[PDB]
């Protein structure tokens, strides 16, 4: 009754969401061939949120896979759960963007979107009451950061009064995988601020130290990194498809952590993360969840809120759970840390509780925190953008494709106006009106 | 034939009604199938001649995930299928969404169903509306519910039971925005409105019922016992009856004064119920105790300006008068000077019933107090403070303006109850 | 159109006695006595003659729907007993502000009683 | 009325089972049809081995 | 001063008007109200009753 | 706690006293008591 | 001795008479063979062999819908010469069905009507089943009424018409046939009830809990209305009604003869187990706009006249107490010149249920026929649809090529222009 349309962009998008369509298939009890093999009866009560009915009592995901290269189209299909997607939803071009945002936005991605919008309009109009769209992509590439942001600009004009979610993978200061990473990052965050309802900032180096220091894995391959972000994507939508005591969908969260339309950058986190050697040394009750959830080690963005200021905080719980300790722990963490929170918003924490735990676990929680310290990310990108733009460096790949020199100037000016906006909300005055 | 229509709006109203109608079925001897294994049930159930009983209540909400438990749970056959009204998309903790956009396509169907229950009734005492201030449906759609019900029915009693936002702990961020703008509608379109808050019931269950962790299941049972204690004079034979119209008149002295406080006593575990006697004097000082208040506010700062006592079980009128004469001589308890006779009593014979899995004990006698105080003025100075503190920089207002309401309503709703705050001290000052 | 009293069994046929709790259409208590025949004022098809006065109301009705009612509905119980001369004036101005709701077929009709 | 309602529920169940059987039959016929299977023996002269259909 | 600009854009704005929609069934079945025929629209047309 | 100076000049909606002098005397007695 | 000849013209008429005559046989206990396993004299004719023949005439211009009647279960029931089939259908054209094709078979159908009417010792009237959107249901019906008024002088005639829905339909040129039938029907008809396919779709989905209805599901609900209308003609009751009766009390002016039908209760067996229904609760659902089977809200208009038909274990006083409750509701409005706007009919026999149906066994039921001013918006919208096509000469070469003249379109629009002016001035208070 409240459908979510999934769409995936780039090699990063098609390898993150492929894990995402495997974790909720196990949650709802779906084998790789498609049919239902489970024990509970409320697993089929809300399955139309992510699945479409097919003949013979099997189900297909309501997702589309978008790329500019057939390299990972051939690999996602050949995966474990690769035979569950509809083969008509695979759309791919024959020439890659090649880590170039201009090719992804103006030259190579300007013709594929004529085919992508037909598929996503076909999938969205069948829904009786659409909730919104959900996109996974990375800003460090060409086909995810270039064409994926053009899909956002086209869908927002077509469907204005809907919900847009972006689980964007922002660049990291230390991995340094691509030389032109600040160019693709600067030109895409400028587009992301104007036509997006909710944005989550996933960083790769903040996923590396969790798998090294918290989870204690010897080899943290990309299968383990994508399980972390898929657990957050499943936990943010758990009140939509599973019953509970206090429910909250995406729209009820979006109206509470977004006080101004330009303030929609969030910080994900997943609380029950323990290793085999320490899973018997500690219990996992509600105090232990909220002790690890607010901890800066657990957070999925590579910038510390201890240097910042919490604007608004969310927390969605799972499993059959008492109400009094949930409210007690949330009130206690606000009252003791009286300096890390804003003062012009009282009761910064919004709470939801679901009754169905994730598989293999009895109790769980997730974190969504809108913080002022996210401006550390944009200033770090800006100083690398403005360092290499003084020299006309790497411009002949961009300005040779119909791009002027003024797009880079306005992309950094509005981004500089963005960090000036976040700063004044942090240092806003106390108990005083204005000239308004 | 003294029948009351129950309205359960919001997730809180539905979840209250699950425990409330579970209590009523055991009280009159009704199985969950809706049949029998006296006509005291006639005020809540309608006799189908095949032997079935149908409650005269509606369950209205804007999301399907709270009522689909009722349609599949153990009371799936008792309720009428068409009395469980379900929307598609929730208000999402918004007032303008639940008032101007989403509240208007269902107000046709709700008033259609209420008209059918009103036609079935042969004597109507009033409507009982259950909602919470901090929600979206309870904030928005209930404001349309009272406004439309005044148009359709002129002077019918509108008793309201509200989940008031607790002072320090709450589950929302735009909750003060939702709670300012519901007062302005409910000042003139509501007859009486009892308040409880979740934080005070948490303190009662922690200290009295020797249980550390309650959930919403065993707070709704306590609320159901209060509603049963009010209605028990209509249902069962008593030595002195009280109707719904009586304490409406007896608790509202002025048009802006319709906010009484509900407290219950005794409420104890089964281990301590062996060990304590429960006399009429011992239960009439517990409700006067500020630690046993079900609203997080101390009435010692204020002054009692009307009271109402409802007694159940083995109770003697002589010991009632001796108890009230005792509580009038305490200098800690303060009344206003213009209300010398500030009490109203009611006596019923049948003791309270116990449900399986409940936390309360089997007690022969109990009391339910509805007290109107002046100590709400501190509870609105705090709530105007936190509304102001986030309205100064105009936060979260683009969510409200963009759904269909202009900016002028925020200044109207703040100004109206700011004048009301000057009104409470004006009543409170003695001659 | 017009209800007529039975003049001894009228108590048996009132609104709340017949289980209708909304406000009522009026009842004609007294009956006027005519004299002689009546002049005919309409055409064969039902058109009114050119010489007869015509009311200026809506010929279809005065029913007011959900999306047509005022956003701030005035209350049905209005007493100006203990209010100030400015607050009671504000309430009666709020009552007077919308004439469409008062004369409608639904028609919330407030009864202003008392003085401030 | 209760007995009649039980009969109606039975009819609805039988209708659903018939629908699923029809879907399976249609899938089998499409998976064996010449147009999708691309059978190379469709293009053969009936009375001549050397000749082929144009 | 982003506080002042945001507050000024808030105060100098007009609320959008929602489209009239009605729901009939106990389950939410949203239908438009204007073209359904339950609201008089074509009565108020110009050529009503005149050639 | 704190309220806007904008919402501080609003009056009182009810009157509930015979004359204004009695109201002022009662307010003066209340200020002396508190 | 009282009896009625039903005539079913068009595919809509044949498919609605198939379910109507199925209900009649189950009601009177007639086998599909045509023999018993004296109230049937109003709908069946006795043969010396004892076989019962229906007094109905099935008319169509194509054989693709009569042939199922000629092959299926009721093959031996109907008379072989009562199923009249032409050669080529009218194909959604009024001019084809009225001038060039319907002329060939009108002499054959009038011969058959005369042979059935020869057995009429006492005849009440005719019942007509047709749709406004089809070629044969509109074109052939128009000159059938024109010649039947000449042939039979003052015999009562009743129409059960299917009105085009405001939002869905099955044809493009359907408002041309709707106006070109209404213009003739205003002068050559006695009474004409309408029913709308879209509104029964909403009724069947909302109340009967049928998610995917079919025309076979719609024909049972309409067939129950026909049975309750002619119920007192066959069964005893406290207050009897006749076809001459509820004709007079619903037509105040000879230009307005357009009542709307309503039936209550229409519920399934699951919902009937929960809710008990006295006659007060079934007469409060007739005035409900959610239960009207014509897509128009009567609250925006004014009631001209009403007629109530009661079946089953029904008490005269409890009917009277419920109507006085309706009379004192502010929402239900009447015009100022009908101080007494009701009519009741009481019957004893409860409605029967067919096997494989959707309705349940109920002790009592009610049928409502109401004349409402709020139908003027249906004519106003249908006026605009005809107005908007005809300004640019759309589909007009099809009509003029058959033989009708161009000036018939301007004359028909001129006729309903005065009809719309009539609906206002009637509802104007003095
Ligand atoms: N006492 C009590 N309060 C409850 C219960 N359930 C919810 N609430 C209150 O409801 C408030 C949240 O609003 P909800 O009622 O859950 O939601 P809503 O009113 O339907 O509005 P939406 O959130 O838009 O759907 C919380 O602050 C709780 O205080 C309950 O079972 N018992
Ligand atoms: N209510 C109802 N209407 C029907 C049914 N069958 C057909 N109709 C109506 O018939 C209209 C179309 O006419 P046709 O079905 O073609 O039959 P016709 O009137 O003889 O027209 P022609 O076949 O061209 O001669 C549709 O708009 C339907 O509204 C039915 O079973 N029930
Ligand atoms: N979190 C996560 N990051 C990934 C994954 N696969 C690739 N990446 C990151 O994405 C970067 C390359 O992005 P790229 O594939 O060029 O994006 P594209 O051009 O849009 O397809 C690498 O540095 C990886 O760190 C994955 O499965 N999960
Ligand atoms: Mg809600
Ligand atoms: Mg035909």
């Amino acid at each position: 009754m409240r459908e979510i349309v999934h769409l995936q962009a780039g090699q990063c998008g098609n390898q993150i969401g492929a894990k995402f369509w495997e974790v909720i298939s196990d949650e709802h009890g779906i084998d790789p061939t498609g049919t239902y093999h489970g024990d509970s009866d409320l697993q089929l009560e809300r399955i139309n949120v992510y699945y479409n009915e097919a003949t013979g009592g099997k189900y297909v995901p309501r997702a589309v896979l978008v790329d500019l290269e057939p390299g990972t189209m051939d690999s996602v299909r050949s995966g474990p759960f690769g035979q569950i997607f509809r083969p008509d939803n695979f759309v791919f071009g024959q020439s890659g963007a090649g880590n170039n945002w201009a090719k992804g936005h103006y030259t190579e991605g300007a013709e594929l979107v004529d085919s992508v919008l037909d598929v996503v309009r076909k999938e969205a109009e069948s829904c009786d009451c659409l909730q919104g769209f959900q996109l996974t992509h990375s800003l460090g590439g060409g086909t995810g950061s270039g064409m994926g942001t053009l899909l956002i600009s086209k869908i927002r004009e077509e469907y204005p009064d809907r919900i847009m979610n972006t689980f964007s993978v922002v660049p990291s200061p230390k991995v340094s995988d691509t030389v032109v990473e600040p160019y693709n990052a600067t030109l895409s965050v400028h587009q992301l601020v104007e036509n997006t309802d909710e944005t989550y900032c996933i960083d790769n180096e903040a996923l590396y130290d969790i798998c090294f220091r918290t989870l204690k894995l010897t080899t943290p391959t990309y299968g383990d990194l994508n399980h972390l972000v898929s657990a957050t994507m499943s936990g943010v939508t758990t009140c939509l498809r599973f019953p509970g005591q206090l429910n909250a969908d995406l729209r009820k969260l979006a109206v509470n952590m977004v006080p101004f339309p330009r303030l929609h950058f969030f910080m994900p986190g997943f609380a029950p993360l323990t290793s085999r050697g320490s899973q018997q040394y500690r219990a996992l009750t509600v105090p232990e969840l909220t002790q690890q959830m607010f901890d800066a080690k657990n957070m999925m963005a590579a910038c510390d809120p201890r240097h910042g200021r919490y604007l608004t905080v969310a927390a969605v719980f799972r499993g059959r759970m008492s109400m009094k300790e949930v409210d007690e722990q949330m009130l206690n963490v606000q009252n003791k840390n009286s300096s890390y929170f804003v003062e012009w918003i009282p009761n910064n924490v919004k709470t939801a509780v679901c009754d169905i735990p994730p598989r293999g676990l009895k109790m769980s929680a997730t974190f969504i925190g809108n913080s002022t310290a996210i401006q550390e990310l944009f200033k770090r990108i800006s100083e690398q953008f403005t360092a290499m733009f003084r020299r006309k460096a790497f411009l002949h790949w961009y300005t040779g494709e119909g791009m002027d020199e003024m797009e880079f100037t306005e992309a950094e000016s509005n981004m500089n106006d963005l960090v000036s906006e976040y700063q004044q909300y942090q240092d806003a005055t106390a108990e005083e009106e204005g000239e308004f | 034939m003294r029948e009351c229509i129950s309205i359960h709006v919001g997730q809180a109203g539905v979840q209250i009604g699950n425990a409330c109608w579970e209590l009523y079925c055991l009280e009159h001897g009704i199985q969950p199938d809706g049949q029998m294994p006296d006509d005291s049930f006639n005020t809540f159930f309608s006799e189908t001649g095949a032997g079935k009983h149908v409650p005269r209540a509606v369950f209205v909400d804007l999301e399907p995930t709270v009522i689909d438990e009722v349609r599949t749970g153990t009371y799936r056959q008792l309720f009428h299928p068409e009395q469980l009204i379900t929307g598609k998309e929730d208000a999402a903790n918004n007032y303008a969404r639940g008032h101007y956009t989403i509240g208007k396509e269902i107000i046709d169907l709700v008033l259609d169903r209420i008209r059918k229950l009103a036609d079935q009734c042969t004597g109507l005492q009033g409507f009982l509306v259950f909602h919470s201030f901090g929600g979206g449906t309870g904030s928005g759609f209930t404001s349309l519910l009272m406004e439309r019900l005044s148009v359709d029915y002129g002077k019918k009693s509108k008793l309201e039971f509200s989940i008031y936002p607790a002072p320090q702990v709450s589950t929302a961020v735009v909750e003060p925005y939702n709670s300012i703008l519901t007062t302005h509608t409910t000042l003139e379109h509501s007859d009486c409105a009892f308040m409880v808050d979740n934080e005070a019931i948490y303190d009662i269950c922690r200290r009295n019922l020797d249980i550390e962790r309650p959930t919403y299941t065993n707070l709704n049972r306590l609320i159901g016992q209060i509603v049963s204690s009010i209605t028990a004079s209509l249902r069962f034979d008593g030595a002195l009856n009280v109707d719904l119209t009586e304490f409406q008149t007896n608790l509202v002295p002025y048009p802006r004064i319709h906010f009484p406080l509900a407290t219950y006593a005794p409420v104890i575990s089964a281990e301590k119920a062996y060990h304590e006697q429960l006399s009429v004097a011992e239960i009439t000082n517990a409700c006067f105790e500020p630690a046993n208040q079900m609203v997080k506010c101390d009435p010692r700062h204020g002054k009692y300006m009307a009271c109402c006592l409802l007694y159940r079980g083995d109770v003697v009128p002589k010991d009632v008068n001796a108890a009230i004469a005792t509580i009038k001589t305490k200098r800690t308890i303060q009344f206003v000077d213009w209300c010398p006779t500030g009490f109203k009593v009611g006596i019923n014979y049948q003791p309270p019933t116990v449900v399986p899995g409940g936390d309360l004990a089997k007690v022969q006698r109990a009391v339910c107090m509805l007290s109107n105080t002046t100590a709400i003025a501190e509870a609105w100075a705090r709530l105007d403070h936190k509304f102001d503190l986030m309205y100064a920089k105009r936060a979260f207002v683009h969510w409200y303006v963009g759904e269909g309401m202009e900016e002028g309503e925020f200044s109207e709703a703040r100004e109206d109850m700011a004048a009301l705050e000057k009104d409470y001290e004006e009543v409170g000052v003695d001659s | 159109a017009t209800n007529y009293s039975a003049n001894q069994y009228e108590k048996a046929f009132s609104s709340k006695y017949l289980q209708n709790w909304s406000p009522t259409k009026p009842t004609k208590e007294s009956i006027s006595s005519h004299e002689g025949y009546t002049q005919i004022i309409a055409n064969d098809r039902g058109h009114l003659l050119p010489s007869v006065p015509r009311s200026k109301a809506n010929p279809w009705g005065s029913f007011m729907g959900t999306w047509q009612m005022p956003l701030k509905i005035p209350p049905a119980r209005v007493t100006l007993t203990s209010r100030t001369t400015a607050g009671a004036a504000s309430l009666t101005k709020w009552i007077q502000k919308n004439p469409d709701l008062l004369k409608a077929s639904n028609g919330l009709c407030p009864e202003i009683l008392g003085k401030p | 009325n209760k007995a009649q309602a039980a009969v109606q529920a039975g009819r609805q169940r039988c209708e659903r089972q018939r629908e699923q059987k029809a879907n399976l039959a249609e899938i089998q016929h499409q998976s064996t049809s010449d147009l999708l299977t691309e059978n190379p023996q469709v293009a053969q002269h009936p009375m001549a081995p050397y000749r082929v259909l144009p | 001063n982003f506080i002042n600009t945001n507050a000024a854009d808030i105060i100098m704005g007009v609320a959008k008007k929602p489209k009239p929609i009605y729901v009939d069934k106990r389950t939410g079945d949203k239908h438009d109200l204007e073209p359904s025929g339950l609201v008089p629209k074509y009565i108020n047309k110009k050529d009503y009753g005149v050639t | 706690l704190w309220h806007m100076p904008h919402f501080q000049k609003v009056g009182r909606h009810l009157d509930t006293f015979p004359t204004e002098a009695d109201r002022q005397r009662a307010l003066k007695a209340h200020r002396e008591e508190c």
